[PDB]
């Protein structure tokens, strides 16, 4: 994964180098910001069910055809409603994985690589997932540099869908 | 059997040694499968090869 | 058996060699425990009929279905065979303290108990309910010494682990 | 194979040196805290069967897709092997705690385990979670801080024996990763 | 390659779980160990030419068959590769110190090194001797309190010594 | 000598020459008193087979005096000698206690039975006896089942048979024989796939994957490869070995496809000259031109002759070419 | 790769023979079914996305452990590789329909596909029921007459269903 | 590396069992005997340069035929190796006191020693001439404890019984 520690090793192994002060300062910047990152991942984990059911309802108010239109792509059956709240939980879980690691590395490996062929094949549209992630950005209840850390990985997921 | 025709060389940067122990930020990032990369890092080899042969566009 | 003498002699016999210096430090560790282990065998030898009386009906108080028609405690006669079935395992714990190792348990009480208790439809979970009661009823200075209750309880967890 | 005293000798035989007095101070405190080590192995072996049936049940309740048809704990033959795949890990750790060296699980258990597990299709990230639960149960018995069972020891401190056994469980996870 | 923070994330995704509060609080303890970890790595990288050269010179003192005519280390090209191989391993052990786990020591250094040395005829047991002489040359340097606040960091020197044992049993 | 067509024979030039000569058949029930010069040959032939060309010093042998005495009395080769010898300490030291459990099963198949465990069920049939009954009944299961009695006699030494068609195993277990038994001047400690410390056929013995056969003594007898899976489910790394399939459009373009294995790749001997380069000897990352020896390739037919010249003119030597 | 024409030619050069008159006739018979063969390949190609994406959706509905976390098609990297594999099998079957013999399907798609899924950990019996679903979805879709002149076309969909049956047995 | 720990672990490993109570009682003697056994180990570490001179010189008093041409002690570079061939043996006795058992002697000194002492024509009665002189040139009040000169003397005539 792309973490701040494996991208300092890889730039030092590329130059055939021991770990200089260029690389020790970079790992030290991870350890400074990890105090605000590990409380954002603890506060998003503990309030996750409030955020998943909320963010799935925010898609249904905004795009109400997804509950009325028949077909397997839409949240009109009880099966297709549980697969929606499944997917909101997948996106929220990857955001907490990026806060504990630092850097958009877990969702670059588990989520965004091959995502366009999934949305194209099963006829899912990425504007349903932007609306769900814009709810979580506005409703996680964090503040300060703890909200600054969480919102920086919400906006990475939106920029890959937008 | 028609060999290739002879042309003359020219002075270029790569024909001559750089002394360059401990390279810097302009060292240009070897992407190799000799470092045994995982699945997330073989995606970066593939994007680097697309950038080099095709354009970024 | 499996004890401290039978282990260093067999490993001497399985290598064709005389009793070495490390073969004698082990018996030295049997001298430093016999005076802390044979008084656990002394207490159990004179108090067993009150131990199996209350540990035997702690399983019938737990699993009360056994006194049904078609079960393992159908009549009074098959209840008395279970008290005899329990007063063997306390007798073999007494023999493991005397020998020092767990040889008498896993050669007369454990070996073949899976095939027997599956065939005759005897639940092993009621055996370990009668042995876990004894392990918890023990008080350390009241019933034994401070380290005699470590030896006696170390064999009641060999019985429970071997029947599970 | 190599215990705490054989580890000292093979490092002196590399230099062809005599084992003097400055190197016997690590071995004079190995013996001085010898009853605490035997009080530590006794707290693992006495409830080792309960330690395994809680660790792989706790692995399944977290990952319920292991027992689905196609999972790696689906059949009765596969779940029975997992129940001893993790009972033989706890066995070789208690050999290593008894001997004060890791040269028996790294020579009879950990060698070539990662090649064995991906030949069979065993998910290693769940095999580490089963071992990780047993490490939490092990330090809760060395130190007398188990919730459902207190044992009878003398008074004192065993935070060096608790962290030694937690370093024996971490090289199991570092071997299949 | 992975660090210690992504090792616990790759294991939570494989079961589809959020990280529990115990795994978070065990990760924040690794963060406050972070200044003591950067001291150990700085202490090795600033003595790196003397870790290699002294433990090389101490190796051909007790094993003079390596540099005797016909030995594996006898010529300038083979002496230069023995010093490169000592520097490579000490480089990738210090990489696995800032990471916290040995995933970078395993793949891009140690995977296929017993197979490489057996192909060339390098005595792989003598390589394990040289790795264990750079171990106690740098375990002794991380226990040096010169220019540090005197606290306790005995748990990371027992970690750094384990990466040297990992590389030494992997070439024999 | 190597080859398969010279002496109109092919198995004695794979390292099985001296094994194809001996019987060691023990033509009488008990040993005749007054003499020892005939049964000492039977004793030592049993030692070189059951221990697998291992060295046993005369003090190590003198531990096993009792046994050698009962076999010279009125007792038999399989049950009183080969079963007693495998329960000594000189056996358990090298083949049991140094290895994991599957290293012990693979060496008891090689030593006692003379063949290879093919498939996971030959391992599992012998693994389950150890978990319930310990070591001393785990050795019995290699003897007191229905394989030993129908193949070897009561008084013949258990010769090698895992290569021939009578041992009805597989053809993948044919190739696994020439990984275990690498010639006659070799032992179990002295071959580079098991150094008395590991499992020789771990991934290939479980999955029944056939191996390329490399003859002992050939130029390329030092070929050895390390193991890593690939694919993200098993969390593996790409770039170590070559594939064994040749699957895509590169399968049938450029002709049919082969799998080539190289071994000897040193740092001098790359360029189009005869001598090593002089100068810095390494690039700035100072790895190597070939970061590991023993590279393997997947190549079509129309690119086989340019690849062959790239292999040999840069120092490498070809260990095996199999068609894919 | 060979078609039905060059297969018969390649078996004659090995003997050094001309083609007999009974083989020119059997090769001229499949020319007369030329338009009927191109109608089948055009039907499978025109519905290529709907053959795959319905068979996959019907596959994870009955085997839901392939997509629940830790399954072999759980991540969007692995899930897009599963959908890629289903339309490699579909693409090489319709190549074999145009040619007339399974040589392109047998060489560059099927030879070594069982060993590939075994070595990765992919359940090969689940790839068989993913191929069987696309057979029934494309022999029912080559059996409707909308757009085609109604003649008889049953000797060729028994061949097309024979290529799907060849692919589903060489994945286990 | 045979000792008291590696023999009760190999006994438990070859049965597939956990360490029983016998395996823990074999270590309480290893704890007890360690003080006598480690006390002689440090008395031999800081005195080996003078014992080796005294022991090797007792060889060349019973055996003066070694000094002749053609025999094993012909020149001073070969007389020096006999002092080294003895100083090797006192190190392996020092290792057997630190370990506890007779592990390093039969692994590093006795294994294959009869082949080397037959091809090179080294007499073996002059190897036992040195160790047997050390074993009875000994004061258990002065040089050691009373119970350290029984553990030190045991490994010496173990070496004599091996070489004879
Ligand atoms: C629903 C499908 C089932 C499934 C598919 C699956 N396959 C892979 C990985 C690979 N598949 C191939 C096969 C080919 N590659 C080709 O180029 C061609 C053309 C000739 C074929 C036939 C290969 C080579 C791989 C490995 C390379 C890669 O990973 O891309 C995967 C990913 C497995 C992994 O962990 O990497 C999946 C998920 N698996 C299922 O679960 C379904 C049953
Ligand atoms: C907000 C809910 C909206 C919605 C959801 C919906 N999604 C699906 C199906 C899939 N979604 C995925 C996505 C992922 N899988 C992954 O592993 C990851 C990374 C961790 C992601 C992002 C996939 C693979 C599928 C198909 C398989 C499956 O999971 O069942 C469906 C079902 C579509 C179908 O044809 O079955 C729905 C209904 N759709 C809505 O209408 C909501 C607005
Ligand atoms: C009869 C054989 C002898 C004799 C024997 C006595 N030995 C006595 C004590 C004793 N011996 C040892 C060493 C022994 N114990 C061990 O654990 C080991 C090795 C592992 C050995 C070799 C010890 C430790 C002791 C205890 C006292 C001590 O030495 O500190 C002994 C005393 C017992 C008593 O008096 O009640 C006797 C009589 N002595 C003899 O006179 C005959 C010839
Ligand atoms: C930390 C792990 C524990 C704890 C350990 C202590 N144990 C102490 C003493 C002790 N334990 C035993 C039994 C043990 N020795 C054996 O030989 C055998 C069986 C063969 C066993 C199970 C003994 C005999 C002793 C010594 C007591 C005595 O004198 O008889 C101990 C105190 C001694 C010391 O520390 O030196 C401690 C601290 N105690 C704890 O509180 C934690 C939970
Ligand atoms: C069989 C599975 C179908 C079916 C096939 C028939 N097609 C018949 C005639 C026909 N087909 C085509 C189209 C074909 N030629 C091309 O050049 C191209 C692409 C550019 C395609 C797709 C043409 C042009 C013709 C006319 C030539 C002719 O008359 O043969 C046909 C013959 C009619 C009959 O005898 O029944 C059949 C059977 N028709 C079906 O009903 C099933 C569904
Ligand atoms: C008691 C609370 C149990 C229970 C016990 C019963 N056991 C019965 C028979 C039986 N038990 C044993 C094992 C025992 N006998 C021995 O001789 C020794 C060791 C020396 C032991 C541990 C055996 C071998 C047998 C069969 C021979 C015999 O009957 O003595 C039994 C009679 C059942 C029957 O035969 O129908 C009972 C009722 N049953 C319970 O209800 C709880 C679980
Ligand atoms: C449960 C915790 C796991 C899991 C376990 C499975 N293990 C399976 C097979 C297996 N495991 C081993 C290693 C084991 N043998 C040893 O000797 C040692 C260490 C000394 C260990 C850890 C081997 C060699 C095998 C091969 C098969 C055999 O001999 O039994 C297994 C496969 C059973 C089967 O395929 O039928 C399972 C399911 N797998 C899991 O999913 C959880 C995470
Ligand atoms: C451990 C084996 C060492 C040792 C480590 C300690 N360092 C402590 C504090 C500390 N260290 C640094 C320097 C470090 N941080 C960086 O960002 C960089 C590079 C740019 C480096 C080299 C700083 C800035 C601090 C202060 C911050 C803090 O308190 O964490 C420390 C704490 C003191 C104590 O409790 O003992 C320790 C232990 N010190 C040692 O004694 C050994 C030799
Ligand atoms: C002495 C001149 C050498 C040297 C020799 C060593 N050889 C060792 C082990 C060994 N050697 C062989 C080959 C030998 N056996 C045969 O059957 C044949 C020919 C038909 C030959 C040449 C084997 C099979 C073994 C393995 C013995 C075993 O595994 O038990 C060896 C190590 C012995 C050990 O580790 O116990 C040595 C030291 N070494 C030297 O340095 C000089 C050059
Ligand atoms: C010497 C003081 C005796 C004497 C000894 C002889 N024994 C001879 C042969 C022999 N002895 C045994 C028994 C031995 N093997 C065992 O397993 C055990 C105990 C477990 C013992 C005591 C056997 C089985 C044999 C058979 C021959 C063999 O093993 O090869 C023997 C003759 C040797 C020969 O015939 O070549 C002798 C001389 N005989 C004496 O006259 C004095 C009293
Ligand atoms: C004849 C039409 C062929 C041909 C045949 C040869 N086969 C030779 C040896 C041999 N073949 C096999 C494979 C066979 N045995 C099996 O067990 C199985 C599968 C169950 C099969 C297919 C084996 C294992 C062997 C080794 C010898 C043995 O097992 O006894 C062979 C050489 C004999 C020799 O080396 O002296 C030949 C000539 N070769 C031909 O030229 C035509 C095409
Ligand atoms: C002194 C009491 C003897 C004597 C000794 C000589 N030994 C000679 C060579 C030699 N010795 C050994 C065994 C030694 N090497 C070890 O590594 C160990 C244990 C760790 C021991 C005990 C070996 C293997 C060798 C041969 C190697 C070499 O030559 O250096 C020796 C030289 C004889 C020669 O090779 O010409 C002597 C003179 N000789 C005496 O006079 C008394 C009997
Ligand atoms: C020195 C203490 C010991 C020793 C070393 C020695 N090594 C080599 C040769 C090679 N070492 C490697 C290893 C790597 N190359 C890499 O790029 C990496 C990073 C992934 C590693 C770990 C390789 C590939 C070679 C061969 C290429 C080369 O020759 O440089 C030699 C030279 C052997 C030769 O004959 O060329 C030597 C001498 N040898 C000793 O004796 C010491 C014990
Ligand atoms: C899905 C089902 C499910 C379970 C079964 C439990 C399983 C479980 N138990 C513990 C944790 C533990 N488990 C034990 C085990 C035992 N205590 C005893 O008294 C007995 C001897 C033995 C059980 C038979 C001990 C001693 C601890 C640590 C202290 C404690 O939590 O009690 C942990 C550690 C947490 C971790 O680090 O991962 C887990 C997962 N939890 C679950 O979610």
């Amino acid at each position: 994964m792309k973490t701040p520690i494996t991208e300092a090793i890889a730039t030092a192994d590329n130059q055939g180098r021991f770990l200089s002060n260029t690389e020790l300062q970079a790992v030290n910047g991870r350890y400074q910001r990890a105090t605000a990152s590990l409380t954002a991942a603890k506060a998003l984990t503990g309030s996750a069910q409030r955020l998943i059911t909320g963010a799935a309802q925010a898609v249904y108010n905004k795009f109400p055809y997804t509950t009325q239109m028949p077909g397997p792509a839409y949240a009109s059956s009880a099966i297709g409603k549980a697969k929606c709240a499944r997917d909101i939980g997948y996106y929220l879980r990857m955001v907490t994985y990026c806060l504990v690691v630092g850097g958009t590395g877990p969702m670059d490996e588990y989520l965004v690589a091959g995502l366009e062929e999934i949305n194209r094949s099963f006829d899912l549209s990425p504007s349903w997932y932007i609306e769900a992630l814009q709810y979580i950005k506005n409703s996680h209840g964090l503040s300060g540099q703890v909200a600054n850390e969480a919102n920086a990985y919400i906006d990475y997921a939106i920029n890959t869908l937008s | 059997s028609i060999p290739i025709l002879k042309y003359s060389l020219s002075t270029q940067n790569q024909r001559v040694e750089s002394f360059e122990v401990n390279p810097g930020d302009e060292q240009y990032r070897i992407y190799s499968t000799d470092s045994l990369p995982s699945s997330s890092e073989v995606d970066q080899i593939i994007w680097a090869a697309y950038r080099q042969i095709f354009s970024e566009h | 058996m499996k004890s401290v003498i039978t282990t260093v002699v067999s490993a001497a016999d399985a290598a064709g060699r005389f009793p070495s210096n490390s073969d004698l430090e082990s018996i030295q560790g049997n001298i430093q425990r016999s005076a802390a282990r044979l008084e656990a065998a002394e207490k159990l030898a004179g108090n067993h009929e009150a131990v199996v009386k209350e540990a035997g009906d702690a399983c019938f108080a737990k699993y009360a279905y056994l006194k049904n028609p078609g079960e393992a405690g159908e009549n009074q006669e098959k209840i008395n065979k279970c008290y005899r079935d329990v007063d063997h395992y306390m007798r073999l714990v007494n023999y493991c303290l005397v020998v020092g190792g767990t040889g008498p348990l896993d050669e007369w009480g454990i070996a073949g108990a899976r095939e027997v208790y599956r065939t005759l439809n005897l639940p092993t979970s009621a055996y370990v309910a009668s042995i876990a009661y004894t392990r918890d009823r023990l008080c350390v200075p009241r019933d034994m010494s401070a380290q005699a209750g470590v030896e006696f309880s170390a064999y009641l967890d060999y019985l429970i682990n071997a029947l599970s | 194979m190599l215990d705490a005293f054989s580890r000292v000798v093979v490092n002196s035989d590399a230099k062809a040196a005599y084992v003097g007095g400055s190197d016997l101070q690590a071995l004079k405190s190995f013996i001085a805290d010898g009853n605490k080590r035997l009080d530590a192995v006794n707290s693992i072996v006495s409830n080792a069967s309960c330690m395994v049936s809680d660790a792989v049940s706790g692995m399944i309740c977290e990952n319920p897709g292991l027992i689905s048809p196609g999972g790696n704990c689906y059949t009765n033959r596969r779940m029975a092997a997992c129940l001893r795949d993790g009972e033989i890990i706890l066995r070789y750790v208690s050999y290593a705690l008894l001997a004060g060296d890791a040269s028996v699980l790294e020579d009879r258990c950990l060698n070539g385990l990662k090649e064995t597990y991906i030949a069979l299709g065993v998910p290693t990230n769940s095999s580490i979670r089963a071992v990780s639960i047993m490490k939490a149960q092990a330090v809760a018995f060395i130190t007398n801080t188990a919730t459902e069972r207190k044992m009878s020891f003398a008074a004192g401190d065993c935070t060096s024996l608790a962290s030694e056994v937690a370093s024996y469980f971490d090289r199991v996870g570092a071997a299949i990763s | 390659m992975l660090d210690a923070f992504a090792k616990v994330v790759a294991q939570a995704d494989a079961r589809g779980e959020f990280l529990s509060n115990t795994q978070i609080d065990a990760l924040s303890k690794m963060v406050k160990e972070g200044n003591q970890r950067l001291d150990i790595v700085n202490k090795v990288t600033s003595n790196a030419s003397a870790i290699v050269t002294n433990s090389a010179r101490a190796l051909f003192a007790e094993q003079p068959q390596l540099i005797q005519p016909g030995g594996n280390a006898y010529t300038s090209r083979r002496m230069a590769a023995c010093l490169r191989d000592m520097e490579i391993v000490l480089r990738y052990v210090s990489y696995a110190m800032i990471a916290g786990d040995s995933s970078v020591l395993d793949d891009r250094c140690l995977n296929g090194l017993r197979e490489t040395y057996q192909a060339l005829g390098t005595p792989g047991s003598s390589v394990a001797v040289a790795i264990q002489k750079m171990k106690d040359a740098s375990v002794a340097l991380a226990n040096d309190t010169t220019g540090t606040p005197i606290g306790d960091c005995s748990s990371l020197v027992a970690e750094l010594a384990g990466y040297f044992d990992r590389a030494a049993v992997s070439v024999v | 000598r190597l080859g398969t067509v010279s002496g109109n024979s092919s198995l004695d030039k794979l390292g099985l020459d001296k094994f194809l000569s001996e019987s060691n058949r023990a033509y009488t029930p008990r040993a005749q008193p007054g003499f020892s010069s005939e049964y000492e040959q039977i004793i030592s032939a049993t030692y070189k087979q059951l221990f697998g060309n291992a060295y046993i010093m005369d003090s190590e042998r003198a531990e096993m005096a009792k046994q050698e005495s009962m076999f010279r009395d009125g007792q038999l080769t399989l049950k009183d000698f080969c079963r007693a010898l495998a329960k000594t300490e000189q056996y358990k030291k090298r083949f049991f206690d140094s290895r994991p459990l599957y290293g012990a099963i693979e060496l008891n198949f090689k030593n006692i039975l003379g063949r290879t465990p093919d498939g996971l069920e030959h391992y599992r049939a012998k693994s389950a006896v150890y978990d319930t009954k310990g070591y001393e009944a785990f050795v019995d299961a290699f003897f007191d089942d229905g394989e030993y009695d129908e193949v070897y006699d009561d008084y013949t030494v258990p010769f090698y048979r895992g290569y021939k068609t009578e041992a009805n195993l597989s053809m993948a277990a044919f190739t696994h024989f020439f990984r275990m038994v690498r010639g006659s001047s070799t032992s179990d400690k002295a071959n580079p796939n098991s150094m008395q410390k590991d499992i020789p056929l771990n991934y290939y013995g479980i999955t029944k994957t056939p191996l390329a056969v490399i003859a002992p003594g050939a130029a390329g007898t030092a070929y050895t490869e390390s193991f890593a899976g690939t694919g993200s489910w098993q969390s593996g790394r790409a770039g170590l070995n070559a594939a064994r399939v040749a699957l895509g459009v590169p399968a049938t373009a450029n002709g049919k496809s082969f799998r080539v294995e190289v071994t000897g790749y040193t740092q001098p001997g790359f360029g189009i000259t005869a001598g090593t380069a002089v100068g810095k000897l390494y690039k700035a990352n100072k790895l190597s031109r070939y970061p590991r020896s023993n590279k393997s390739y997947v190549v079509g037919f129309d690119e086989l002759t340019p690849l062959y010249q790239r292999i040999t003119k840069n120092g490498g030597t070809i260990a095996s070419i199999t068609p894919l």
